[PDB]
């Protein structure tokens, strides 16, 4: 049982930086059977390195592998536009093979707080027994946003899913959609249904509301 | 070039049996070091190991999801299959086959995945609601209307915003669907400025999704500005 611990999970460079993912082992592995592999939200992963610093077909040669026994370094100078995707490691020493939960390599961009809106559930659904309140957040980075519900005052939980969709192609932005869902009975038991917003780009938390039928 | 094919059912009910099958080409299972394996990868989470096979016809296995699992080779027909026994929603996932060619290329070949969605529920299409922005106290920039596909599966809806004057929209905000109760839902939303929404006859716009189930298409109302 070879565990192996990425980090960090997410990095944030510009193109063109280098860029160090460090891959650590519970314990040595044997002749380091090390290989790192680059996954595209969708496809595949390919193989971009094993024997801890061996390169592979067809694999360019910005991406480069060192270190052994319990260290790890898969290295890629001159990050390309094409480069920032996920990577996994694993060890093949053994078998039981084991991969690490990987990191993400996003684009750093600049701040952009999140324009927000709220959305009250439609009549139809609502003969349905079940009433969704959705709450959106556009354009928005750094990735991280504190959203929270409540309901007549109340703060809600395990009530809400939460979607984000991946960095934007051409913004480096990021929207989610943050849902919450909810019986008919208690949806008309209560007036006032408000998300909250947390981000590092607005000076203050942004507050969205309205009031159960005045819409 | 190598190639491999994974194949199986895209829906299975829990407490069931999953069997897979990776139709290969290129290589035989008989080469030393060669061998085949199975790797699958829950949506949103790593990549995660099941069995490997080598030519000689070694097997080795995820201890945590060993007996439960099996795997197999058919040097005849050229394909290697998996059996997974005792299916659980959090089997959901892609699965994954690929070749390790030799003792120290690990998984250089790797086929293409097949998502297998686990709900014992049935192949149902969606059922749409609209977001209409209950905006105000501000409505600024431009006005913005959603779309609920609501209880669909399997997870493969896409989403297309037409006019009256059925033209087509700029959207691009379409969210991942998430996992409610065996279903799932998703969010599709659209900004128009609010130059335009203020004034035309377009009482609305209407939103489309084709899910392979049914290719529902709702209306939703703009809201009058001005
Ligand atoms: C559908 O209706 C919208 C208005 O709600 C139309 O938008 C205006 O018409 C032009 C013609 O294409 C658009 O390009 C502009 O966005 C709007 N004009 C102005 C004054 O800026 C839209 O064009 C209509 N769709 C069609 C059939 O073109």
């Amino acid at each position: 049982e070879i565990v192996l611990t990425q980090s960090p999970g997410t990095l944030s460079l510009s193109p063109g930086e280098r860029a160090t993912l460090s891959c650590r082992a519970s314990e040595t592995v044997s002749n380091d059977k090390v290989a790192w592999y680059q996954q595209k939200p969708g496809q595949a992963p390919r193989l971009l390195i094993y024997g801890a610093s061996s390169r592979a077909t067809g694999i360019p040669d910005r991406f480069s592998g060192s270190g052994s026994g319990t260290d790890f370094t898969l290295s890629i100078s001159g990050l390309e536009p094409e480069d920032f995707v996920v990577y996994y490691c694993q060890q093949y020493a053994s078998s039981p093979r084991t991969f690490g939960q990987g990191t993400k390599v996003e684009i750093k961009r600049t701040v952009a707080a999140p324009s927000v809106f709220i959305f009250p559930p439609s009549d139809e659904q609502l003969k349905s027994g079940t009433a969704s309140v959705v709450c959106l957040l556009n354009n928005f980075y750094p990735r991280e946003a504190k959203v929270q519900w409540k309901v007549d005052n109340a703060l809600q939980s395990g009530n809400s899913q939460e979607s984000v969709t991946e960095q934007d192609s051409k913004d480096s932005t990021y929207s989610l959609s943050s849902t919450l869902t909810l019986s008919k009975a208690d949806y008309e038991k209560h007036k006032v249904y408000a998300c909250e917003v947390t981000h590092q780009g607005l000076s203050s938390p942004v507050t969205k509301s309205f009031n159960r039928g005045e819409c | 070039q190598v190639t491999l094919k994974e194949s199986g059912p895209t829906l299975v009910k829990p407490t069931q049996t999953l069997t897979l099958t990776c139709t290969f080409s290129g290589f035989s299972l008989t080469t030393t070091g060669e061998g085949v394996g199975w790797i699958r990868q829950p949506p949103g989470k790593a990549l995660e190991f099941l069995a490997f096979i080598y030519w000689n016809d070694a097997k080795r296995y995820n201890p945590s999801l060993q007996s439960r699992l099996t795997i197999t080779k058919d040097a005849s027909k050229k394909q290697v299959v998996l059996t997974l026994t005792n299916l659980d929603p959090v089997d959901t996932a892609t699965y994954y086959c690929a070749r390790t060619s030799g003792w120290d290329i690990e998984f250089e070949y790797w086929g293409q995945g097949t998502l297998v969605t686990v709900s014992s529920g049935s192949a149902s299409a969606p059922t749409l609601f609209p977001l209409v922005s209950c905006e105000n106290s501000s409505p600024s920039s431009t006005v913005a209307v959603g779309c609920l596909a609501q209880d669909f599966l399997p997870d493969s809806i896409t989403f297309s915003w037409k006019y009256k004057n059925n033209s087509d929209i700029s959207s691009t905000r379409g969210f991942p669907s998430v996992l409610r109760g065996g279903k799932y839902a998703a969010t599709s939303q659209v900004l128009l400025p609010s130059k335009d929404v203020m004034q035309g006859t377009d009482e609305h716009v209407v939103c489309k999704v084709q899910h392979p189930n049914g290719n529902k298409e709702k209306d939703v109302p703009l809201p009058v500005v001005i």
